[PDB]
C-alpha cells in the first residue's frame, strides 16, 4: 500500500 | 481589511471544494508579508496540498500506465507525454509554495512551533519536487528536503513536546522521506519507532484540544513501521 | 488533431480524473464533424457530466450559505457575488454542450437511438440552466428542457425497446424534471412507475452489453419512486 | 436524500 503522511488526503 | 476578505472568501472556496481559488485567497494574504495566523497558516496548508494533492494522483495514475504500456510503443509514448504535462504542473505549484515559504513565511517565523511548521512544508514540497525528478535536478531537490527536515526535527525535539501533533507529523513524514526518497528502511523505521516510543512514554503531555490529532499520527507511524517490517 | 489519438487521450484524462482535459479532447473529436459512436459517444457525457457536476455541487453549497446569512450585509454580498462566478462558469459549460447538441450532433444523428441520447442530453442540460435561472428567462429555459425530453420520449417508446439503458435513462431523467423543475410529483411518479414496470415485464430482452445499466438505472427508478411516495 | 438522475456521480 501507500506511505502515510500527515495532514492526508490527496 | 482587505485580508480579512480575502480569509473569509477562501473558506468559502473551501466549503465549495473549489481549492484553487482557496490557494488563490491564501497567496494573497501571505504576499500582504504579515505573518500568518494558525487559522491562516491552516488554510494556506489545506488549500494547497489539494492543489498538490490532485496533480500528485492524476501523476500516479498515469505514471503506472505508462509502465504497464511497455512495449505498446504509441500508447506508451502518449503516457509519458501526458505525464510529463502534469508535471508541468506539479512543479509549478511546488515552486509556487516554496517561494511563498522562502519570502514570506520562514523568515516571518517569530516562534519555534511556526518555524517547523514552516520547515515541515519545505520539506513535504521538496519532496513532492523529488518524486519526480530526475537525474541532474534530483541530487540537489533530495538535498533541499533533507536540510530543511532536519533543521525542522532539531528545532522541534528542543521546543516542542514529544506528543505535539506538528512534531509528530514532522517525524512521520521525515521518516516517509528516508523510506520513499533515500531508499533507506532502516533509518525510516528507527525515526518512526523512536518518535512512536516518545509520545506513548510521556502521554500526560496531551491536550485536550490536540490529542485527536496527535493519537492519529501516532497510529500512522504505526502503520507505516508495520508495512515496512512486513517487507523490509 | 486525429481522432482517435484524441479519443486515447480522453480516457488518459478519465483515468487520472482530469475531467477539464477529457471534455476538452472530446470536444475536438465532435468538432471534426462526424457523427460520433457509441464509445465517443459515452466519453463526450462522461466528461461534461463531471465538469458541470463540480460547479453545480460548489452552486448549492454557496447558495446554501448565502440563504442562511440575510442579516450579515457584507458576508451576505460575499456569497451572492462567489455564488453569481460559479454560476456564470455553469452557464458557459451548459452553452458550450448545448451548442455542440445544435451544431453537431443532434443534426447528424442517423438513427433513433442516437437522436434520442441527444435529446436527452439537450433536455439534461436545460435543465442544469433551470436550476439556477430566476425570472425572465425561466420561462423560456424551462420550456427548451420540456420539449426536448418530449421529443426523446415520444421517438424512444416508439422505437426502443423498455429495457433499452437509453430510454430507461430519459424516463430517469424525464421524471425528475417533472419533480424538480416542473414541481408535479404526480406525473413524475407515473413516469417512473411506468417505466420500471414495462422493463420488468421483459427482463428476458436485456444483452450482456447493457443489463447492467438498465438494471441500475431500473434500481434508480423505484428509489426515486419510493423518496416521492413518502 | 436526493433525486436520482442517470450518468451519475457528478
Amino acid at each position: 500500500r501507500e506511505n502515510n503522511t500527515h495532514p492526508e488526503w490527496s | 481589511m482587505d485580508k480579512n476578505e480575502l480569509v473569509q472568501k477562501a473558506k468559502l472556496a473551501e466549503q465549495a471544494e473549489r481549492y484553487d481559488d482557496m490557494a488563490a485567497c491564501m497567496k494573497s494574504v501571505t504576499e500582504q508579508g504579515a505573518e500568518l495566523s494558525n487559522e491562516e497558516r491552516n488554510l494556506l496548508s489545506v488549500a494547497y496540498k489539494n492543489v498538490v494533492g490532485a496533480r500528485r494522483s492524476s501523476w500516479r495514475v498515469v505514471s503506472s500506465i505508462e509502465q504497464k504500456t511497455e512495449g505498446a510503443e504509441k500508447k506508451q509514448q502518449m503516457a509519458r507525454e501526458y505525464r510529463e504535462k502534469i508535471e508541468t504542473e506539479l512543479r509549478d505549484i511546488c515552486n509556487d509554495v516554496l517561494s511563498l515559504l522562502e519570502k514570506f513565511l520562514i523568515p516571518n517565523a517569530s516562534q519555534a512551533e511556526s518555524k517547523v511548521f514552516y520547515l515541515k512544508m519545505k520539506g513535504d514540497y521538496y519532496r513532492y519536487l523529488a518524486e519526480v525528478a530526475a537525474g541532474d535536478d534530483k541530487k540537489g531537490i533530495v538535498d533541499q528536503s533533507q536540510q530543511a527536515y532536519q533543521e525542522a526535527f532539531e528545532i522541534s525535539k528542543k521546543e516542542m513536546q514529544p506528543t505535539h501533533p506538528i512534531r509528530l507529523g514532522l517525524a512521520l513524514n521525515f521518516s516517509v522521506f528516508y523510506y520513499e526518497i533515500l531508499n533507506s528502511p532502516e533509518k525510516a523505521c528507527s525515526l518512526a519507532k523512536t518518535a512512536f516510543d516518545e509520545a506513548i512514554a510521556e502521554l500526560d503531555t496531551l491536550s485536550e484540544e490536540s490529542y485527536k490529532d496527535s493519537t492519529l499520527i501516532m497510529q500512522l507511524l504505526r502503520d507505516n513501521l508495520t508495512l515496512w517490517t512486513s517487507d523490509t
